[PDB]
RNA sequence: GGUACACGAAAAACCUUACCUAGACUUGACAUCCUUGGCAAAAUUAUGGAAACAUAAUGGAGGUUAACCGAGUGACAGGUGGUGCAUGGUUGUCGUCAGCUCGUGUCGUGAGAUGUUGGGUUAAGUCCCGCAACGAGCGCAACCCUUAUCGUUAGUUACAUUGUCUAGCGAGACUGCUAAUGCAAAUUGGAGGAAGGAAGGGAUGACGUCAAAUCAUCAUGCCCCUUAUGUCUAGGGCUGCAAACGUGCUACAAUGGCCAAUACAAACAGUCGCCAGCUUGUAAAAGUGAGCAAAUCUGUAAAGUUGGUCUCAGUUCGGAUUGAGGGCUGCAAUUCGUCCUCAUGAAGUCGGAAUCACUAGUAAUCGCGAAUCAGCUAUGUCGCGGUGAAUACGUUCUCG
RNA sequence: AAGAAAACUGCCGAUAAGGUCUUCAAAAA
C-alpha cells in the first residue's frame, strides 16, 4: 500500500478541467405554475468560444444547476459559428440588431484593449478579438445582446471576399 | 401520500424474518423481543465503521445464535482476535451468563446492494459536511456501476442547514414498488447533524425474484462474480 | 418525568394492585400489548423489520 | 369544517397522572467517566408514623468482585418545560382519483409548447389507431391473501347415517370457442362451465396541496429550570354544572310484553385461566370438585317453532330516578367500581326547520368471541355467524 | 318529404394586517 499521505487534510478543492474556453453570462430562476406549487427551474446561458475564431451560444433549462450547465454546454459545442479576425479586431464598424437590442461594434487601434462589457465583452473575449468598441443602445437582456452581438459580426464583409467579387485587386485601392 | 414501509410489505411473501425463535409464554415473549433489539441496536450505533449489513438472531430454549454479516470484519476481529472476544463479553452481559453464545461473523458478499451500509455511508457523508448532492451523486454513481437496479435516495430534513425543511429524490431506473415479486431491500438512517436530524431513506432494487419462499437463501448476501 | 415513571414501575410496588405494565422499549404506559410486552407503536418498527418471528401482514 | 368531538385513551377508586394541597430529598429514585474498597441490596419483623422516611433486628443470592454494593468525586444526570412556524420519523386529505414527470429531438427572441392533446375502448395516461414527435420512470393492471367447484396427500383430538371436515400441493376461467362490427384494440350475445368478460372481498394509496396532526410514543436543533420546571409519598382532581353541540344505547309497543317447552351457527379464547357436575342460595354468587396446555375439556347462542296470557291503556308499554338488603374484585368502592334481589315508576304515544348511511348475503336486525383489564352502565373498538330485504326510470337539478 | 329545434329569465351580499421558501456551481481523485 504505503500511499504516503502527509500533512494536509482531504481534497481541498482543485479543479481546473476546462477546454475551448467559455464562462457563464447568466443564470436566471424561471418557473411555471401547476395545480398547487411553482415549479422552479433554472435557465443559464454560456458562451463558448475557442479563442481563435470559433464561438458559439447556448441557453438550457433544468431542474438543477448542473444539470441545466451541462445542456447548455453541448448546446454551443453544437451551434458554433465561425469568426475571422482582423489585426485582432473587427474590420468595419457595425450595428447588431436583434428585436428592441441594438449593439454598435467599432474596429478598435491595436492597444485600446476590450472597451465592452456584459455580454458583448464575454462574447468579444470568446471569439478571440481583442481591441474592439462597443456601446448597447438598447436592452440589458443577456440573451438578446448576444443575438444582437453575433449579429452584427456574421453579417461582416472580408476584405478579400468584397474586391474578389467587386472584380478589384485583392485590397488594392 | 403515505406508503407502507417498503421492507413490511414484503414480510412473510419473500422475505424472512430477522429473528426466529418461539418464546414459552408471554412473559418470555417479551424479553427474548427487546433483549435482540439492545443486540441488534448495539451492533448499529456502535461498530458501524464495519459496514455490519444486517444481523439475525436465533434462540431456543436456551441458546443463542447470532449471525453478522459485515463488509469488514477486521475491527470486530481486531488485533489478532481481540475486539472480538471484547465484544462477546458485551452480548452475554446482555442476554445472561447462563446461556450460550455463538457469534458467527460472516463476510458478505455484493456489499454494495445493501440499503444499511449505502444509508449508513450517506448518512456519514452528511456529518463530515460533504456538499450534499456531491455526496448523493457519487454514492450513486459507484452503485450504478457496482450493477444494481434503480435506486431511490430521499434525504429530507434541515437540507444544507437550512431554516426551512426541503427534500430531494433521486430515482435512477425502473424500481416498482407496488410489486411484490420484486427483490427491494429498504434501510433508514438518522444523519445527526449539527443543525439537526436528516433523514435518509434509500430504496434498491435487487432483480426480480420469483420465488415463494421467505429469504431461505442469502439474497445480497451471495458472492458472486 | 418518563425514565422515573419507567424505572417505578419496574421497581416493585407494596401493593399487587399498584403494578401496572409499560412499554418495555419506550416508556408509553397506555396501548400496551401484553402479549408481546410492546406498546402499538413499537410493535409496527418490530413487525416491519422482522425481528418478531412469524408477524407477517394479514389480508384474510 | 370536510380531514376535531365513543379522538390520542386497546380500561382515570389507589396505581396510571402529566394537575392541586400537603409531608419529605439534593451528582439525587435512574446513568456513565474517573482514585478507591467491597465482609450486599432485598424482603420481612418492631417503634414513631397519612404514608414518604427514620431509628433496631434475620444480616444474608452470591463470588471475592463478576453483575452489583458501595465510599470519594466533579464533569453532570433530570424536565410529559417552550417552540410540529426549525425538524427526523409516522399519518389525515384530495384519492385507489387517474394522474405527475424526465431523456433526446423539434418549434418559439421567451416564459413555454410537443410528447401527455384527436378518434375509438375501459375503472384506469388500460389499450389501439392518428400524430414532430421517439422513448422512459412512478402511478394503473397482474404477480400476494381469502371466498366460490374439483383432483391428489393424511385420517386423530376430526368423521365413524363414511366421506364431511381440517391443510399441504395441484387442476380449473384464459374473451379460451362461436355470432355480430371494427384496420386494431375492443364491445355485445351465445355455448359449455362451480365460476365470463376487473367471479366477490382484502393488503397494495404517484408527484404534491393544506407551514394539515404530533417535541405528551420515541429521537432531535435551539431556548429555559438545576436544594427545582428534578424526586418519593398520603389526600384530592382528571367524574364538577344555569347550559349548547356530536356520536351511540334504550324506548314510546300487540311485526309486541310476560311465562313454558324447544331446534339450528361460525370464529376466537383458556392453567394466577376456561370452569363441567354436585350442594346451598328468590339471585348476583359461595363451597366441593373433576376435565382441559387443548379438532379431546370449558366458555348455556339469540332471533326462530309451538302453547298460555295480556286487549290498545301512559298499560302486564317504557325503564329513568330514588330507598333498603345482599354478592364479587381489590390494602381501600364516600368523592368515584359494577352485578343481583326487593321497593318506586320521570319523560316518551314516532319527534320542527334540516339532515346521515346503504346497490346482496348489502341495508335492517339477533346473538357469540377477542384485545387492553384484579374489577369497571365499553351501550365503545375490533371480529364471527343466524334471519334477511327494497330500489336504481334518468342526469334536468344538487355536491365533489 | 325536406326538415329543423329552440332559450327565458326568483333571489344569490361580503371575506382584518404584514408575511416564508431556493441555497450556488466553483466541479470535481
Ligand atoms: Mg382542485
Ligand atoms: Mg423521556
Ligand atoms: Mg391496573
Ligand atoms: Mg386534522
Ligand atoms: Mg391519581
Ligand atoms: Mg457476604
Ligand atoms: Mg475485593
Ligand atoms: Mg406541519
Ligand atoms: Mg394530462
Ligand atoms: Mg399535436
Ligand atoms: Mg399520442
Ligand atoms: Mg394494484
Ligand atoms: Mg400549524
Ligand atoms: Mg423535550
Ligand atoms: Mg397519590
Ligand atoms: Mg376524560
Ligand atoms: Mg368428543
Ligand atoms: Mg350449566
Ligand atoms: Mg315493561
Ligand atoms: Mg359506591
Ligand atoms: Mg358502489
Ligand atoms: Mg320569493
Ligand atoms: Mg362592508
Ligand atoms: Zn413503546
Amino acid at each position: 500500500g504505503h500511499n504516503r499521505n502527509n500533512q494536509n487534510r482531504r481534497f481541498q478543492k482543485p479543479a481546473f478541467k476546462s477546454e475551448f474556453e467559455e464562462r457563464i453570462v447568466k443564470l436566471k430562476r424561471i418557473s411555471k405554475t401547476t395545480k398547487g406549487g411553482r415549479n422552479m427551474r433554472f435557465s443559464v446561458l454560456v458562451v463558448v468560444g475557442n479563442r481563435k475564431g470559433k464561438i458559439g451560444y447556448g441557453i438550457a433549462k433544468a431542474l438543477e444547476v448542473p444539470n441545466a450547465i451541462k445542456k447548455a454546454i453541448k448546446a454551443a459545442h453544437n451551434s458554433l459559428h465561425t469568426i475571422e479576425i482582423h489585426k485582432g479586431s473587427i474590420y468595419h464598424e457595425v450595428i447588431g440588431r436583434s428585436g428592441a437590442s441594438r449593439v454598435l461594434l467599432k474596429p478598435a487601434p491595436q492597444g485600446t484593449g476590450i472597451i465592452a462589457g456584459g455580454a458583448i465583452r464575454a462574447i468579444i473575449e470568446l471569439a478571440g478579438y481583442s481591441d474592439i468598441y462597443t456601446k448597447n443602445l438598447g436592452r440589458n437582456t443577456p440573451i438578446n445582446m448576444i443575438h444582437a452581438t453575433m449579429d452584427g459580426i456574421l453579417k461582416q464583409l472580408s476584405p478579400r471576399r468584397v474586391a474578389i467579387l467587386r472584380n478589384k485587386n485583392l485590397n488594392e485601392l | 401520500g403515505q406508503k407502507v414501509n417498503s421492507n413490511g410489505l414484503r414480510f412473510g411473501i419473500n422475505k424472512n424474518w430477522i429473528s426466529r425463535w418461539t418464546a414459552n409464554s408471554h412473559a418470555q415473549t417479551a424479553k427474548w423481543l427487546i433483549e435482540d433489539e439492545k443486540i441488534r441496536n448495539l451492533f448499529f450505533v456502535n461498530y458501524r465503521n464495519a459496514q455490519v449489513s444486517n444481523v439475525e438472531i436465533e434462540r431456543t430454549q436456551a441458546t443463542v445464535d447470532v449471525f453478522v454479516y459485515a463488509a469488514q470484519p477486521a475491527f470486530l476481529i481486531g488485533s489478532e482476535n481481540k475486539n472480538i472476544q471484547k465484544i462477546t463479553k458485551q452480548i452475554k452481559q446482555i442476554i445472561g451468563r447462563t446461556t450460550n453464545l455463538d457469534l458467527t461473523i460472516n463476510e458478505i458478499g455484493s456489499p454494495m446492494l445493501s440499503a444499511r451500509i449505502i444509508a449508513r455511508d450517506l448518512a456519514n457523508a452528511i456529518e463530515a459536511r460533504v456538499p450534499l448532492r456531491t455526496a448523493m451523486r457519487q454514492s450513486l454513481i459507484k452503485v450504478l456501476k457496482a450493477g444494481a437496479n434503480g435506486i431511490k435516495v430521499l434525504v429530507s430534513g434541515r437540507l444544507n442547514g437550512a431554516e426551512i425543511a426541503r427534500d430531494k429524490m433521486y430515482i435512477e431506473g425502473n424500481m416498482p414498488l407496488s410489486t411484490l415479486r420484486a427483490d427491494i431491500d429498504y434501510a433508514l438512517e438518522k444523519a445527526q447533524t449539527t443543525y439537526g436530524v436528516i433523514g435518509v431513506k434509500v430504496w434498491i432494487n435487487r432483480g426480480m425474484i420469483y420465488t415463494k419462499g421467505l429469504n431461505r437463501t442469502p439474497a445480497h448476501i451471495l458472492h458472486p462474480q | 418525568a418518563k425514565k422515573s415513571l419507567k424505572v417505578k414501575q419496574t421497581r416493585i410496588p407494596k401493593f399487587a394492585v399498584r403494578a401496572y405494565t409499560r412499554c418495555q422499549r419506550c416508556g408509553r404506559a397506555r396501548a400496551v400489548l401484553s402479549h408481546f410486552g410492546v406498546c402499538r407503536l413499537c410493535f409496527r418498527e418490530l413487525a416491519y423489520a422482522g425481528a418478531i418471528p412469524g408477524v407477517k401482514k394479514a389480508s384474510w
